[PDB]
C-alpha cells in the first residue's frame, strides 16, 4: 500500500524492443544498485545478427543517459568448421537472429545470467535448426564471460535435447546456482538443468559448441506418455526439504492431461520430492510459481498462477479470470491441497500470469507478494496486485493496485507480465518492485514509501453545552464554554525522529452546508482550527487543550440538534525529503479523521 | 386428388442389365422447398413394402448404391443398376405432398430367361369326388416362360367358359419359370352327359395349341 | 431396433365391425405418425389415414370417412384401426408404418389380413389326381391333390411327410363360392411310381385337420 | 431479520425485505399487523408478470403434408416478458421447450491433416455424399463444408530446415507443406462438389505432438460469411488424432499477444497463426457460445480420456470415438447429433448488479433439475414439450431503467426477451 505509485520512474527502452520483458536487481558487491532490464526482440551491432536481443544496464543514482545495453556477446555467428570453404562453405553453425536473448534474466551478487530460449543451431552433424536455447553468465562484475548452454548436447532432436529451450526459465539459488528451464527436452516432456558457476566455468571451452558440463544435475528422460508436459514453464527456489541446500520449484503447466502440476525436486540430487495437481483442464497451472514465506513462521511457502482459468459468474456465465494458490508449508511437511486461492475479477485479464515476493514491504513482520493480470483494467491495459502476509497466510484481499499511469496505445501494453520485488534500491530498509511492460518498451520502478502510523483521541470534557451556564467570556459578554482537547501517538521507524502533522478541527461540521454554525473557538471566534503539531517518533500521547464556545444568542434557530464536532490530520506535505525525495505515508489501517457531538437540554 | 400413374404393368429383365421404372404425376409435387416429395417402395413377395428412395433422390439406409432415383417436377424415374434376384417385386412409387397420399399401381419386375413351353398335364374327377355328387377336371401347366398363356376348356368338341377356375403361382426364384393351373367344375350329373373333356394351352412357344384330353368312356 | 408388430389374422362376418392393432418399440411413440395402408389384391395400396400418438391429431382420407376410426394408447405404445361395416371391399391386408413430415414410413408392420365371408369353418375335401392315361413329356410323371370347400386359409401340402419337395407345385387358393379351393401337382420320375408310394399330405389347423390321400392308378 | 436496527425514510423501508410494515416500526409482516394498524393505509406496491410476446409452441396439427417454413416453427415460449420487481420478493415465470421434428442443418467438417491421416484423407473422399445422404433422414435442408488444419508455421512447433520446411516428413512421404488453417470449402448443399474438393487437398506433417486446430477452430467459428453460416443449427464436426495447443504455449514460439477472436482468412488462408497465440478453451467457450456452434469431436481412442474432459467445458458439445481410418464417422456424427439435440441446455445473459436468476427444470419421467441442473433437460425426443421454472430475485434498487437480457437454449438463434423494470418510489 506504499509503493509511490504516484510518481514512480520510467525506463524505456527502443521501440519494439520488448524493453521489459523480463526485470532484474542488480548490485556489484554492495550497492552499486541498478535495474536490469531484458529486450529479447532488440537489434544489436553483431554482424549479420537480426534482433538478437539484449539486456540493458540502468544504474540507479539520476543520470543524463538511461540505460546501456550489456555486451555478453558481441560477437555474430560462429561458422561451421568441418566445411569452412573445402568445395561450398559459408555454414554458420548457430542462428543467433530472433534468438530472443533477454527473455529471462537474473543476478546473484556480481554474477549475472541472462537467456536466449529462441536460440538454435544447425548441428555440427546432419543440418538440423534445433532450439536448445542458450544462457551467458557474467562473472564478478563482468571480468568474465561464460556460456552456458547445457541443452546444446550430443542428443540433437526433438526426441532428445534439440528443441529443449534451455533458459526458458531461470533462477538462481542463495549459493549462486544456475537454474534452468528446459520446457522441450524430449519431446517436451520438459527438464530442469542445474550446475554451480565453477562447474560452468570448469567446463567452458568455446571453441567446441558441445560443453559437457561434470557434476551437472539433470531430469531423466521419461517414457513417452510424459511427452507434451513442459516441464520447466516456470521456476522458483526454496526450501522445502528438511536440509540447507535449497530446492526447485518447477512449472509442469501441461502435464497431467493437460490439467497442469508443480513440482518440487531436491536440491541436492534433482529428485521428486513434491506433485501439486492444477483443477481444470488447460488452466495453465505452473505459468508462474513463486516461493516465499507468507506467514513469517520461517518456513518457505509455494504459490502457483494458472492465469487461465474459468469460474462460473454467479449469474452462470463462464469467463476466464486466472486463480492463484497458496499452499503452505508446515512443519509436517506441505499441504498437498491449497490453503487458499485468489481469484482474477477481471475477464481475460491473465491474473496468475506472473508472481514476484516482494519481502516485508510494509515492514510489519510478514512478507508479501505482487502478482499481476497483464491484461485486467478498465481497458485491458494491465494491473498489479499487492496482497499482504499475515499471521493466518497471506491476506485474501488486495493491499494496493498498480496500474500505468499513461494512455492505452493501439498495441497491447503488457503492463506487469514481469515482476521483481523483495530487494532495496534507494536509502530506506523498505524492499522495492520493478513491473514491466513491454507492449510498450517500458519498464517502471517503484519504491517503498517510510510508513508512519498514528491515532488520534478528541474528548469534550463538559459534553453538555449549559446554555444559561456561562462561565467564561470574550467581547464583554459571558458565553457557554467547553474544553476540546485532542491526543497524537505516532511511530513508525526508518523515519524522522519528529514526524510532522497537521490537525483541522470543524465545529457544527455537518451545519457548515451554507447554514449557521452554532460552537465557535473562544481564540479566533471562528468554527475551523488547522495546526501543525511536531510529534516524536515513539513519545507520549501528545495533547492539546482548548475552550469552544457555544453562542451567546437567543438568535440563531436549531436549539435541537447537537452540534457535531469533527478532527481530522494528515502528515504535513512540506520539508519533508530525507534519504531520497520520498515522502512518508500513513498506515492504511489507522484513523485520520474522528467525530464527536455536544448537546444541549 | 393427385394421381400416380406408373404406365407399365410389369418388366421383363435379363440378371445384370439395369431398368429405369417410371412414375407420373398430375401434380407437380416440388415444394417451395427445393424439396420434391416423391417415396419409391419394393415390396418382394408375401413381405410387406420397403422404402427405397425418400425425397425424390435419396436412398433410404441398406438400401444399395445400385438403386438411384431422379425426376422433373413431375415425371420421376427410378434406375436399378445390375438386377438381382433379390430386387424381384413390386416398385410403388408415393406422393407425399397433399391429402390423400396416393401410390400408383405398382410395376412388377421379373427376370427374363429362355423361352419355355408348359408341361400340360389333365386328370379326371375321382371316385371320391364322384361320390358326393361333384365332378372337377384339373388342368396342370407346369414350367413355362413367358408369363402369358391362354387357357381354353372343350367339353365334346366345343368351348365352354362357365364352371372353370385359374390359379397362377409367382415366378419360381430357383428356375424363373411360372406354372399355372385350371380347374373345370361340374356336377357329376352334367359330367356323365358328355365323354371328352380337352383344356388346350396357347403359349407362345408354339403356333399349335399345346391339347391335352380326357375321354369318360375310354378302355 | 425399431419395430411395428400388427395383431394375428381376423376372420369376420358381413357387417360386423374389426378393431386391428399396431405396437410400437424400439423408438418413443409420442414422436411419430402412424400411418394406416390398405391392400387388396388387384388395387395395389392405399393410404387410409394417419395419427398422431400424444395429440388427437388425425387426418382421413374422405373415401374411409365413417369406415376407418383410428385410436392410439400412449401407456402400451400401441396405434388401433377400426373397421366398421364390413362387406366384400374391406377385405385385405392392413399395414401400419411411421412417418414424419420430412422422412415418410422407412418402418412398417408386418401386415393384417381381414377376410369378410359369412361363411363358417370347413375342412378341406381331399381328392386324388391319379392320370387318366401313361403320359409324359418327359420320362417323368405329373401326380396331384385337389383340397377344396374349405374356410379358412391356411392349408399346408407336403408330398410324403415332407421326403420329397423337390418338382412340386402347390398353386393360390381360389374362392370356390364361399369356400376356399386349391391344387398340388407333383413331377415324379417314371420308375418312382407305382412303384413307390406318393402320398399327399394336407393339414388344415384352423379345424384341426390331418387327411392323408394315398393317389393308386386309374 | 429485519426486526433488529433498520429505520428510515420511505422508499427505504419499502427496499430493506418482504414482510417490513410502515403505517402511513419496519420490524416485521406478523408484528405490526398483529399490532394495531389498519390494513388501509399501509404500503405494499408489489411485483408482477406481464407476458407481451408469446407465440404458442408449434405443434404438429396440420400433419404429415405440411412441411413447415423454418421461420414458423416456434421451440421456446414466452418470447417476451416484462417482470416487474421489488426488493426480496421473487418474481418466477415458467418457460415451454418443444423439439421440432425437422429444422435445416450446417455442419462443418474440420479436420486434422498431419501425416496420421493419410489414411483417413483417402475415406473423407467419398463422404460428402454419403453424409448428405445420411443428415437428410433427419433435416430437409442440409449444407455441407470442409476445412483443414496442422500447425503453427513457426520455431518451435514445425521444423525450419529449408528442406523440412517444404516436406515436413521423409522422403517417401510427399507431405506438402505446414499450413494453420485452410478453409477448402464454405458452405455448399453440392455434396459431391465435397467430394472432388477434399479429395484434391494434399496431406501434411509437423514436429509436435498436439496440433494447432484451436487456431482453426477459432476462425471457423468468428469468420461468419467467409464460411456462410446460416442462422441454423451449425455443427462443428473436428476430427483428429492428437491433443491440443492452447493458449500460453505460444510463448515457445516468441508468440506471446493473446488471440483477438477476429477473422484473419486471406485466400481462404489464416493469416496470423504467427502473430496470434492459441486461443484458450474459455476464449473458445466464448466465441463458439456466442456463434451457435454444436462442437462434436471426433477424436481417435487414445485422446478420450482428454477430449471427454474438453468436453464437459464446452457447453454444447459432444465427443466420440473415431478409428484409425477414420471408416466410422458417418455413425459418429449421428450419434453426436442424437445426444445434442436430445438435450436441452438454458443459459442467460449479463445481468445487473442486485439480480440473481434461478433454475428449475422439469423433464421427461418426471426427473426434475435443481441448481445448477435447474436448465438441463435431457431425453428430449422429437414433439417432447418440457418446463423450465425461471426464477428471479433483487436486493436494491438500482438502474431505474430496464434491462433485455435473454435466455436462450444453447446452439438455437431462439430467444426469451425478458425486461425487468424496477419499483423504488413510494406510493
Ligand atoms: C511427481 O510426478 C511425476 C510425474 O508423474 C512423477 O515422476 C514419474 O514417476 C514415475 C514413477 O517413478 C516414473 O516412471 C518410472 O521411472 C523409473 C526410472 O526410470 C529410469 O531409471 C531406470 C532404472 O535405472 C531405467 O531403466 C529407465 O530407463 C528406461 O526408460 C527410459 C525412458 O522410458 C528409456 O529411455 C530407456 O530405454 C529404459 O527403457 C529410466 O532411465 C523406472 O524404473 C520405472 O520403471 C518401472 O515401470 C516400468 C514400466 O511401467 C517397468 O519396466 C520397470 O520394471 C519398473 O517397474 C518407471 O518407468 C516417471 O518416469 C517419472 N518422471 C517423470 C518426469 O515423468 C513423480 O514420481 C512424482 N513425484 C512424487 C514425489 O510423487
Ligand atoms: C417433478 O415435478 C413434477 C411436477 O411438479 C412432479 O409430479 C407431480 O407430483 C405431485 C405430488 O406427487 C402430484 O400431485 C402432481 O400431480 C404431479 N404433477 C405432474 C405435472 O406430473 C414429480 O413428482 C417431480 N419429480 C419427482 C422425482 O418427485
Ligand atoms: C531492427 O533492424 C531491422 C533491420 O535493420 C529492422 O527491420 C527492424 O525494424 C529493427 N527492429 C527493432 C526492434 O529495432
Ligand atoms: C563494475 O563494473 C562497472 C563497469 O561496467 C563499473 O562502473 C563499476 O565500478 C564496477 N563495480 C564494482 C563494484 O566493481
Ligand atoms: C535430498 O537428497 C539427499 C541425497 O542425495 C538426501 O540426503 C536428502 O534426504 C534428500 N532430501 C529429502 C527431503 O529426501
Ligand atoms: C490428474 O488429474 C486427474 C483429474 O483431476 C486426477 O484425478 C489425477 O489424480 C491426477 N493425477 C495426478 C498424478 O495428480
Ligand atoms: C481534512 O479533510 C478535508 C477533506 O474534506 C481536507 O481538505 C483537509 O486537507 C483535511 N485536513 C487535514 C489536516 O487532514
Ligand atoms: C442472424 O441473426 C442475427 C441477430 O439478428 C443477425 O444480426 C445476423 O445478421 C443474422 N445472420 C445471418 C447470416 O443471417
Ligand atoms: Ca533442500
Ligand atoms: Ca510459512
Ligand atoms: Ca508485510
Ligand atoms: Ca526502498
Ligand atoms: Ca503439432
Ligand atoms: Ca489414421
Ligand atoms: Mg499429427
Amino acid at each position: 500500500f506504499n509503493l509511490d505509485a504516484e510518481a514512480p520512474a520510467v525506463l524505456s527502452g527502443p521501440p519494439g524492443s520488448f524493453f521489459g520483458f523480463s526485470v532484474e536487481f542488480y548490485r556489484p558487491g554492495t550497492d552499486g544498485v541498478s535495474v536490469l532490464v531484458g529486450a529479447p526482440k532488440a537489434n544489436t551491432s553483431q554482424p549479420g545478427v537480426l534482433q538478437g536481443g539484449a539486456v540493458y544496464l540502468c544504474p540507479w543514482g539520476a543520470s543524463p543517459t538511461q540505460c546501456t545495453p550489456i555486451e555478453f556477446d558481441s560477437k555474430g555467428s560462429r561458422l561451421l568448421e568441418s566445411s569452412l570453404s573445402s568445395s561450398e562453405g559459408e555454414e554458420p553453425v548457430e542462428y543467433k537472429s530472433l534468438q530472443w536473448f533477454g527473455a529471462t534474466v537474473r543476478a546473484h551478487g556480481s554474477s549475472i545470467l541472462a537467456c536466449a530460449p529462441l536460440y538454435s543451431w544447425r548441428t555440427e552433424k546432419e543440418p538440423l535448426s534445433d532450439p536448445v536455447g542458450t544462457c551467458y553468465l557474467s562473472t564478478d562484475n563482468f571480468t568474465r564471460i561464460l556460456e552456458y548452454a547445457p541443452c546444446r548436447s550430443d542428443f540433437s532432436w526433438a526426441a532428445g535435447q534439440g528443441y529443449c529451450q534451455g533458459g526458458f526459465s531461470a533462477e538462481f539459488t542463495k549459493t549462486g546456482r544456475v537454474v534452468l528451464g528446459g520446457p522441450g527436452s524430449y519431446f517436451w516432456q520438459g527438464q530442469i538443468l542445474s550446475a554451480t558457476q565453477e562447474q560452468i566455468a570448469e567446463s567452458y571451452y568455446p571453441e567446441y559448441l558441445i560443453n559437457l558440463v561434470q557434476g551437472q544435475l539433470q531430469t531423466r528422460q521419461a517414457s513417452s506418455i510424459y511427452d507434451d508436459s513442459y516441464l520447466g514453464y516456470s521456476v522458483a527456489v526454496g526450501e522445502f526439504s528438511g536440509d540447507d541446500t535449497e530446492d526447485f520449484v518447477a512449472g509442469v503447466p501441461k502435464g497431467n492431461l493437460t490439467y497442469g502440476y508443480v513440482t518440487i525436486l531436491n536440491g541436492s540430487d534433482i529428485r521428486s520430492l513434491y506433485n501439486f495437481s492444477g483443477e481444470q483442464m488447460a488452466s495453465y497451472f505452473g505459468y508462474a510459481v513463486a516461493a516465499t514465506d507468507v506467514n513469517g513462521d520461517g518456513l518457505d511457502d509455494l504459490l502457483v498462477g494458472a492465469p487461465l482459468l474459468m469460474d462460473r459468474t454467479p449469474d452462470g456465465r463462464p469467463q476466464e479470470v486466472g486463480r492463484v494458490y497458496v499452499y503452505l508449508q508446515h512443519p509436517a511437511g506441505i499441504e498437498p491441497t491449497p490453503t487458499l486461492t485468489l481469484t482474477g475479477h477481471d475477464e481475460f485479464g491473465r491474473f496468475g500470469s506472473s508472481l514476484t515476493p516482494l519481502g516485508d514491504l510494509d515492514q510489519d513482520g510478514y512478507n508479501d507478494v505482487a502478482i499481476g493480470a497483464p491484461f485486467g483494467g478498465e481497458t485491458q491495459q494491465g494491473v498489479v496486485f499487492v496482497f499482504p502476509g499475515g499471521p493466518g497466510g497471506l491476506g485474501s484481499k488486495p493491499s494496493q493496485v498498480l496500474q500505468p499511469l499513461w494512455a492505452a496505445s493501439h498495441t497491447p501494453d503488457f503492463f506487469g507480465s514481469a515482476l521483481r520485488g523483495g530487494r532495496d534500491l534507494d536509502g530506506n530498509g523498505y524492499p522495492d518492485l520493478i513491473v514491466g511492460s513491454f507492449g510498450v518498451d517500458k519498464a517502471v520502478v517503484y519504491r517503498g514509501r517510510p510508513i508512519v502510523s498514528a491515532s488520534a483521541s478528541l474528548t469534550i470534557f463538559p459534553a453538555m453545552f449549559n446554555p444559561e451556564e456561562r462561565s467564561c467570556s470574550l467581547e464583554g459578554n459571558p458565553v457557554a464554554c467547553i474544553n476540546l482537547s485532542f491526543c497524537l501517538n505516532a511511530s513508525g521507524k526508518h523515519v524522522a525522529d519528529s514526524i510532522g502533522f497537521t490537525v483541522e478541527l470543524q465545529l457544527d461540521w455537518q451545519k457548515q452546508k451554507g447554514g449557521v454554525r452554532r460552537a465557535l473557538f473562544l481564540a479566533s471566534r471562528q468554527a475551523t482550527l488547522t495546526q501543525t503539531l511536531l510529534i516524536q517518533n515513539g513519545a507520549r500521547e501528545d495533547c492539546r487543550e482548548m475552550k469552544i464556545y457555544l453562542r451567546n444568542e437567543s438568535e440563531f434557530r436549531d436549539k435541537l440538534s447537537p452540534i457535531h464536532i469533527a478532527l481530522n490530520f494528515s502528515l504535513d506535505p512540506q520539508a519533508p525529503v530525507d534519504s531520497h525525495g520520498l515522502r512518508p505515508a500513513l498506515h492504511y489501517q489507522s484513523k485520520s479523521r474522528i467525530e464527536d457531538k455536544a448537546q444541549i437540554l | 386428388d393427385i394421381v400416380m400413374t406408373q404406365a407399365t404393368p410389369s418388366i421383363p429383365v435379363t440378371p445384370g442389365e439395369s431398368v429405369s421404372i417410371s412414375c407420373r404425376s398430375n401434380k407437380s409435387l416440388l415444394h417451395s422447398n427445393g424439396n420434391t416429395y416423391l417415396y419409391w417402395f419394393l415390396q418382394r413377395p408375401g413381405q410387406s413394402p420397403r422404402l427405397l428412395i425418400f425425397r425424390m433422390s435419396n436412398l433410404a439406409s441398406g438400401v444399395p448404391d445400385r438403386f438411384s432415383g431422379s425426376g422433373s417436377g413431375t415425371a420421376f424415374t427410378l434406375r436399378i443398376s445390375r438386377v438381382e434376384a433379390a430386387d424381384v417385386g413390386i416398385y410403388f412409387c408415393l406422393q407425399h405432398l397433399e391429402y390423400p397420399f396416393t401410390f400408383g399401381a405398382g410395376t412388377k419386375l421379373e427376370l427374363k430367361r429362355a423361352d419355355a413351353a408348359p408341361t400340360v398335364s389333365i386328370f379326371p374327377p375321382s371316385s371320391e369326388q364322384l361320390t358326393s355328387g361333384g365332378a372337377s377336371v384339373v388342368c396342370f401347366l407346369n414350367n413355362f416362360y413367358p408369363k402369358d398363356i391362354n387357357v381354353k376348356w372343350k367339353i365334346d368338341g366345343s368351348e365352354r367358359q362357365n364352371g372353370v377356375l385359374n390359379s397362377w403361382t409367382d415366378q419360381d426364384s430357383k428356375d424363373s419359370t411360372y406354372s399355372m393351373s385350371s380347374t373345370l367344375t361340374l356336377t357329376k350329373d352334367e359330367y356323365e352327359r358328355h365323354n371328352s373333356y380337352t383344356c388346350e394351352a396357347t403359349h407362345k412357344t408354339s403356333t399349335s395349341p399345346i391339347v391335352k384330353s380326357f375321354n369318360r368312356n375310354e378302355c | 431396433q425399431v419395430h411395428l408388430q400388427q395383431s394375428g389374422a381376423e376372420l369376420m362376418k358381413p357387417g360386423a365391425s374389426v378393431k386391428i392393432s399396431c405396437k410400437a418399440t424400439g423408438y418413443t411413440f409420442t414422436s411419430y405418425w402412424i400411418e394406416w395402408v390398405k391392400q387388396r389384391p388387384g388395387h395395389g395400396l392405399e393410404w387410409l389415414g394417419e395419427i398422431l400418438p400424444g395429440s388427437g391429431y388425425i387426418h382421413y382420407n374422405e373415401k374411409f370417412k365413417g369406415k376407418a376410426t383410428f385410436t392410439t394408447d400412449t401407456s402400451s405404445n400401441t396405434a388401433y384401426m377400426q373397421l366398421s361395416s364390413l362387406t366384400s371391399e374391406d377385405s385385405a391386408v392392413y399395414y401400419c408404418s411411421r412417418a414424419l413430415a420430412l422422412y415418410a414410413m422407412d418402418y412398417w408392420g408386418q401386415g393384417t389380413s381381414v377376410t369378410v365371408s359369412s361363411a363358417k369353418t370347413t375342412p378341406p375335401s381331399v381328392y386324388p389326381l391319379a392320370p387318366g392315361s401313361a403320359a409324359q413329356t418327359n420320362s417323368m410323371v405329373t401326380l396331384g391333390c385337389l383340397v377344396k370347400g374349405y374356410f379358412p386359409e391356411p392349408v399346408t401340402v407336403t408330398w410324403n411327410s415332407g421326403s420329397l419337395s423337390s418338382g412340386v407345385h402347390t398353386f393360390p387358393a381360389v374362392l370356390q363360392s364361399d369356400l376356399y379351393t386349391l391344387s398340388s401337382s407333383v413331377t415324379v420320375p417314371s420308375s418312382t411310381w407305382p412303384s413307390e408310394t406318393v402320398t399327399c399330405n394336407v393339414a388344415h389347423p384352423a379345424s384341426s385337420t390331418k387327411v392323408d390321400k394315398k393317389i393308386v392308378p386309374r | 431479520r429485519c426486526l433488529k436496527a433498520n429505520a428510515k425514510s420511505c422508499g427505504e423501508c419499502i427496499q430493506a425485505g418482504p414482510n417490513c410494515g410502515w403505517c402511513t416500526r419496519c420490524d416485521d409482516l406478523e408484528a405490526l399487523k398483529k399490532k394495531g394498524c389498519p390494513p388501509d393505509d399501509i404500503e405494499n406496491p408489489r411485483g408482477s408478470k406481464d407476458i407481451k410476446k408469446n407465440k404458442n409452441v408449434t405443434n404438429r396439427s396440420k400433419g404429415t403434408a405440411e412441411k413447415l417454413k423454418p421461420e414458423d416453427i416456434h421451440q421456446i415460449q414466452p418470447q417476451q416478458l416484462v417482470l416487474r420487481l421489488r426488493s426480496g420478493e421473487p418474481q418466477t415465470f415458467t418457460l415451454k421447450f418443444k423439439r421440432a421434428e425437422d429444422y435445416p442443418i450446417d455442419l462443418y467438417y474440420l479436420m486434422d491433416l498431419s501425416y496420421s491421416m493419410k489414411d483417413d484423407l483417402e475415406n473423407v473422399k467419398s463422404l460428402g455424399t454419403d453424409l448428405m445422404n445420411e443428415m437428410r433422414r433427419i433435416t430437409s435442408d442440409f449444407r455441407i463444408g470442409f476445412g483443414s488444419f496442422v500447425e503453427k508455421t513457426v520455431m518451435p512447433y514445425i521444423s525450419t530446415t529449408p528442406a523440412k520446411l517444404r516436406n515436413p516428413c521423409t522422403s517417401e512421404q510427399n507431405c506438402t507443406t505446414p499450413f494453420s488453417y485452410k478453409n477448402v470449402l464454405s458452405l455448399t448443399n453440392k455434396g459431391e462438389v465435397f467430394n472432388e474438393l477434399v479429395g484434391k487437398q494434399r496431406i501434411s506433417g509437423n514436429l509436435d505432438s498436439p496440433e494447432g486446430g484451436f487456431d482453426a477452430i477459432m476462425q471457423v467459428a468468428v469468420c461468419g460469411s467467409l464460411i456462410g453460416w446460416r442462422n441454423v443449427t451449425r455443427l462443428l464436426v473436428f476430427s483428429t488424432d492428437a491433443g491440443f495447443h492452447f493458449a500460453g504455449d505460444g510463448k515457445l514460439g516468441g508468440i506471446v499477444l493473446p488471440n483477438d477472436g477476429q477473422c484473419h482468412l486471406e485466400n481462404n488462408m489464416y493469416t496470423m497463426s504467427h502473430y496470434y497465440d492459441y486461443p484458450s478453451i474459455a476464449h473458445l467457450v466464448q466465441k463458439l457460445s456466442e456463434n451457435n456452434i454444436q462442437t462434436i469431436f471426433a477424436v481417435t481412442e487414445e485422446f478420450q480420456p482428454v477430449y471427454k474432459e474438453l468436453k464437459n467445458l464446452i457447453p454444447k458439445s459432444a465427443v466420440g470415438t473415431l478409428s484409425a481410418n477414420s471408416s466410422n464417422v458417418i455413425q459418429l456424427i449421428i450419434d453426436a447429433y442424437n445426444s445434442l439435440s436430445s438435450e436441452v441446455i438454458l443459459e442467460n445473459g449479463k445481468l445487473s448488479e442486485g439480480v440473481t436468476i434461478s433454475y428449475k427444470s422439469y423433464c421427461k419421467n418426471g426427473v426434475n433439475g435443481t441448481g445448477e441442473n435447474g436448465r438441463k433437460c435431457s431425453n428430449i425426443s422429437i414433439g417432447d414439450e418440457v418446463q423450465f421454472e425461471i426464477s428471479i430475485t433483487s436486493n436494491k434498487c438500482p438502474k431505474k431503467d430496464s434491462d433485455s437480457f435473454k435466455i436462450r437454449p444453447l446452439g438455437f438463434t431462439e430467444e426469451v426477451e425478458v425486461i425487468l423494470q424496477y419499483i423504488c418510489e413510494c406510493e
